[PDB]
């Protein structure tokens, strides 16, 4: 729906 | 670059090119024209880029290796200052507790206090078994210190991709055009349904030793799959199609940004979800985070 996330960063649990 | 607290071991030029291979200047092609690449990514334009001479690992740092360095100097990772790092919730213990905080776009990424790059799964976990697979929960400062450390650098990411296209012109992946040619397996992704099971038919269903699988043209092994790897370079997904001297001759990325970039896909990546373990594919991650499937290698001026 959105562009895949592979890479998880602090800032998408912050 | 951070401020390290270490110094470093004086060391000879034949010690610090073991296990380095050279790659010679030249000209290659970089970036992708797949239809189906994302726009966000910037993986076009192609375009030829000049690069000076460079030597590069041949396998993504180790445990082992990276345990040398922790003990040499005492180095604390990012992952053990904030206390916590991301683990694919598969593979945690189910008494291990974990944050109930979740990714949005990816709640198959848990943050799990206590997760390192010694204890890869959170507390209990360790790396006895796997002394020579990548080291992972290492961010992009970590990685910059153990570059620095070894008398080494992040490779841009023109000096990964060429190296890791192996001398070949515009393929899909480090060893040619067919994912699994004849039916052999030449990388460590995802097969099954993501993210739901992994069937491990490529032999894992984590990571793997640095010299699985058989090495490209240039001798690089795993560039495709197993880890993502830290490129010197901050993200953009425009920088690159201005075309100028900046961007064509040794290329060094834009000059702020606010992730860096990574390369090469890793053991969760699979064809219905990013299809990012193609040699032209790129992402990035911010330089302060750290995960159970990113990592690196080095690279270093001649
Ligand atoms: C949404 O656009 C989406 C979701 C999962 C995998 C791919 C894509 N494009
Ligand atoms: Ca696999
Ligand atoms: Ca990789
Ligand atoms: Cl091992
Ligand atoms: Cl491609
Ligand atoms: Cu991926
Ligand atoms: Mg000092
Ligand atoms: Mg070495
Ligand atoms: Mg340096
Ligand atoms: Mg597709």
């Amino acid at each position: 729906a959105t562009t895949p996330l592979c890479g998880p960063s602090r800032a998408s649990i912050l | 670059m951070p401020s390290f607290d270490f110094d470093i071991p004086r060391r000879s030029p034949q010690e610090i090119a073991k296990g380095m291979v050279a790659i010679p200047g030249g000209t290659f092609r970089m970036g992708g024209e797949d239809p189906d690449a994302f726009p966000e990514d910037g993986e076009g334009p192609v375009r030829t880029v000049r690069l000076s001479p460079f030597l590069i690992d041949r396998y993504a740092v180790s445990n082992r290796q990276f345990a040398a360095f922790v003990k040499a100097t005492g180095y604390v990772t990012d992952a053990e200052r904030y206390g916590w790092s991301f683990v694919f919730h598969a593979h945690v213990a189910p008494g291990t507790p974990v944050m109930d905080a979740v990714v949005p776009e990816a709640p198959w990424w848990v943050a799990v206090p206590g997760a390192y790059w010694k204890a890869p799964e959170g507390p209990g976990s360790s790396i006895t078994d796997r002394p020579n697979h990548p080291v992972v929960h290492v961010s992009w400062n970590d990685a910059v210190a153990y570059a620095t450390w070894a008398g080494k650098r992040l490779p841009t990411e023109a000096e990964w991709e060429m190296a890791a296209r192996g001398g070949l012109d515009q393929a899909r992946y480090p060893w040619g055009n067919e994912l699994t040619p004849r039916g052999r397996h030449r990388c460590n992704i995802w097969q099954g349904t993501f993210p739901v099971h992994d069937t491990g038919e490529d032999g894992y269903t984590g990571t793997a030793p640095v010299n699985a699988f058989a090495p490209n043209g240039y001798g690089l092994y795993n560039v495709a799959g197993n880890v993502w790897e830290w490129c010197a370079d901050w993200w953009s997904a425009d920088w690159h199609a201005t075309e100028s001297p900046a961007t064509r001759i040794d290329p060094r990325g834009p000059e702020t940004g606010t992730a860096r970039v990574t390369k090469g896909g890793s053991f969760l990546c699979h064809e219905s979800y990013c299809n990012r373990y193609r040699v032209a594919a790129r992402t990035c991650n911010t330089p302060d985070s750290s995960a159970a499937h990113t990592g690196f290698r080095c690279a270093a001026d001649p």
